[PDB]
């Protein structure tokens, strides 16, 4: 396959774990359901 | 009984609609102010926190605790900690209460003032009992607990006055009016076309005689007949707010004659 | 029974010394919270 | 966060009327104005206290720790 670098991911984009998260999934994850997410960490 | 004269209209455990007559506006007011700021009361004025896993901050909770009205019927039989000869607080000058709550059920657990428990010795004086007026004996909603969260506090009620902090205030609001028919001409009505048509006529216009069209301005009329209404918050019986209002005002002047004296 | 630290998630009261890195038991949360004090705080009710 | 204990302006106790207000709306299908007047909140200073509150604690309680 081959590993090549790392790509910082924009919150709530298809790649992020929150995009498909339900409301409760967000609370258990300590992520405010009101967060919008067009940013990076 | 010659002098200021009360004439009650309504009365209940909360309000005392009345009509002061034959008095100086100055006295109606000083009394009006005293009720709002200098009637002694008991209120939480110190909170020791053992455990707070709640969603709120200690000082946040503590602040609310102080706002919870407490029984202040026999408040005079209690001394100000600053005068008391103990070291800090004692039964002679303070009421200790406790709050222990645990989120047991999975449903949100509420914490009310009823859940407060006196731990000091009230020595027979009706004092410190958290006031309750709601239709379910719950009292004020202090906090909310999720399952697993806890709240262990220790309060200390003390005697105080509104001037020091509005929590010690027995009054809620104080309606006050005079000359409902603008006869003394104390105010100058703002208008677009008609003074009369644009300004709502008040309650008390009924209890008085509308001036007559051609009467020349009565320049010697003063201000007597004041329409008040006192709303108590519960820490004390309405009738008391008034009565003690007159009392404290009375003691005030007294503290002055005694000043010229020992002067 | 004492507890110098807590875990960001499993709440399990951890507590270890040096050379112990920073992990909990099963909850490898390299986080950990410092646990409150016993020296009870007093608050002005104002 | 939660129902303020009292009306900022006059002192009226209001922290003991939040649940009632909530019921007056749901189970009795009343309107906020009529609801508020029945709880005794007659002057607007006290009315705004309840009518404007936002119970964010009910969302805080949803976090695990
Ligand atoms: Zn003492
Ligand atoms: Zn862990
Ligand atoms: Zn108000």
């Amino acid at each position: 396959k081959v590993f090549i670098g790392r790509l910082p991911i924009m919150l709530r984009s298809k790649n992020c774990y929150l995009s498909e998260a339900t409301e409760s999934d967000l609370y258990k994850l300590k992520e405010c359901p009101f967060d919008m997410g067009g940013y990076f960490i | 009984e010659e002098g200021p004269q009360v004439k009650i209209r309504e009365a209940s455990k909360d309000n005392v609609d009345f009509i002061l007559s034959n008095v100086d506006l100055a006295m109606a007011n000083s009394l009006r102010r005293v009720m709002i700021a200098e009637i002694p009361t008991l209120a939480i004025d110190s909170v020791e926190v053992e455990t707070n896993t709640t969603v709120l901050a200690d000082e946040f909770i503590a602040h609310r605790l102080g706002l919870i009205p407490l029984q202040s019927m026999d408040i005079e039989q209690l001394e100000y900690s600053r005068d008391c000869f103990c070291e800090d607080h004692c039964d002679k000058c303070s009421v200790v209460l406790t709050l222990q709550a645990f989120g047991e059920s999975e449903s949100t657990t509420n914490v009310y003032s009823k859940d407060l428990v006196i731990v000091s010795n009230l020595m027979g004086r009706n004092i410190g009992h958290p006031i309750i007026q709601d239709k379910e004996g719950n009292g004020v909603l202090i906090c909310k607990l999720r399952k697993g969260q806890e709240l262990k506090l220790t309060c200390v009620a003390k005697k105080g006055i509104a001037k020091e902090h509005a929590k010690w205030g027995p009054a809620a609001a104080i309606e006050f009016e005079y000359d409902p028919w603008n006869k003394l001409k104390h105010t100058d009505y703002w208008y677009e076309q008609d003074s009369a048509k644009e300004w709502p006529q008040s309650k008390n216009c009924e209890y008085e005689d509308p001036p007559n069209e051609g009467d020349p301005f009565d320049y010697k009329a003063q201000a007597d007949t004041f329409y008040m209404n006192v709303e108590s918050v519960g820490s004390i019986p309405v009738d008391q707010v008034v009565v003690r209002g007159i009392d404290t005002l009375q003691k005030k002047v007294a503290s002055i004659l005694l000043a010229l004296t020992q002067m | 029974a004492t507890l110098k630290y807590i875990c960001a998630e499993c709440s399990s009261k951890l507590s270890l010394s040096r050379t112990d890195a920073v992990r909990c038991k099963d909850c490898g949360h390299r986080i950990l919270l410092k646990a409150r004090t016993k020296r009870l705080v007093q608050f002005e009710a104002r | 966060m939660i129902v303020p204990v009292r009306c900022f302006s006059c002192g009226k106790v209001v922290g003991d009327k939040w649940e009632s207000y909530l019921n007056l709306l749901q189970e009795d299908e009343l309107d906020e104005g009529t609801a508020l007047s029945r709880l005794g909140l007659k002057r607007y200073c006290c009315r705004r206290m309840i009518l404007t509150h936002v119970d964010l604690i009910e969302k805080f309680l949803r976090y695990n720790p």
